[PDB]
């Protein structure tokens, strides 16, 4: 079968099917409760809109990012954006379709095991792979060498890579991206 | 004197012509590459390097 490549980032959550061009579903990853009473009875009011769904109704909404820099901060949030993105942005049920997240350099352990504890036990995925948000950036150029500069929304890592041989003492993981720019 | 000098020029040439035999003998392993070039002005692949 075929392989979800999803990459959760930490502001744009981009997935697709393994072996295309361009992710199938990108939509920013916040999860909004409402925070006002609401009057209308029978609306069919949902107690969280996710995805870009809260993007359209962020006027009556507190959006809230699962992510704050490459770690997960909050493991519900997370857990649902999961959810959403396998059944509703891509309508493929987990049960049948390996994945392959993406990490920052340098995070901290146990987000790592958890995420992978969540995908084999809540998704129950057949199997999973985590790699390292640099090395792809590597293979997307079609060089072997070369430092890459990944300059993503939650964190800047700048991983040095030589004819395949990755220098681990040469990572110099830096938390300004672009969330500091915006506030 | 004339007879030393024979035998010292002699076994001398000996051992060049020895030397010389040889030195002329293999002496197209010089033969190499120079490497030149083309512009390339004709790739038109695409991109899908898996093997890397
Ligand atoms: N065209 C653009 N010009 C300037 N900044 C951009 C542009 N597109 C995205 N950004 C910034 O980059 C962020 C998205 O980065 P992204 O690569 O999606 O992060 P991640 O690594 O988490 O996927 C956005 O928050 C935005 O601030
Ligand atoms: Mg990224």
């Amino acid at each position: 079968t075929t392989a979800l490549v999803c990459d959760n980032g930490s502001g744009l959550v981009k997935a697709g099917f393994a072996g295309d061009d361009a992710p199938r579903a990108v939509f920013p990853s916040i999860v909004g409760r409402p925070r006002h009473q609401g009057v209308m009875v029978g609306m069919g009011q949902k107690d969280s809109y996710v995805g870009d769904e809260a993007q359209s109704k962020r006027g009556i909404l507190t959006l809230k990012y699962p992510i704050e820099h490459g770690i997960i901060t909050n493991w519900d949030d997370m857990e649902k954006i999961w959810h959403h993105t396998f059944y509703n942005e891509l309508r493929v049920a987990p049960e049948e379709h390996p994945t392959l997240l993406t990490e920052a350099p340098l995070n901290p352990k146990a987000n790592r095991e958890k995420m992978t504890q969540i995908m084999f036990e809540t998704f129950n995925v057949p199997a999973m792979y985590v790699a390292i948000q640099a090395v792809l950036s590597l293979y997307a150029s079609g060089r072997t060498t070369g430092i890459v500069l990944d300059s993503g929304d939650g964190v800047t890592h700048n991983v040095p890579i030589y004819e395949g041989y990755a220098l681990p003492h040469a990572i110099m993981r830096l938390d300004l991206a672009g969330r500091d720019l915006t506030d | 004197l004339g007879t030393r000098a024979k035998e010292s020029l002699d076994l001398r040439a000996h051992l060049k012509q020895v030397k010389k035999e040889d030195i002329e003998k293999e002496n197209r392993e010089v033969g190499d590459w120079r490497k030149n070039i083309d512009a390339l002005s004709g790739m038109e692949g695409r991109k899908k390097k898996f093997e890397g």
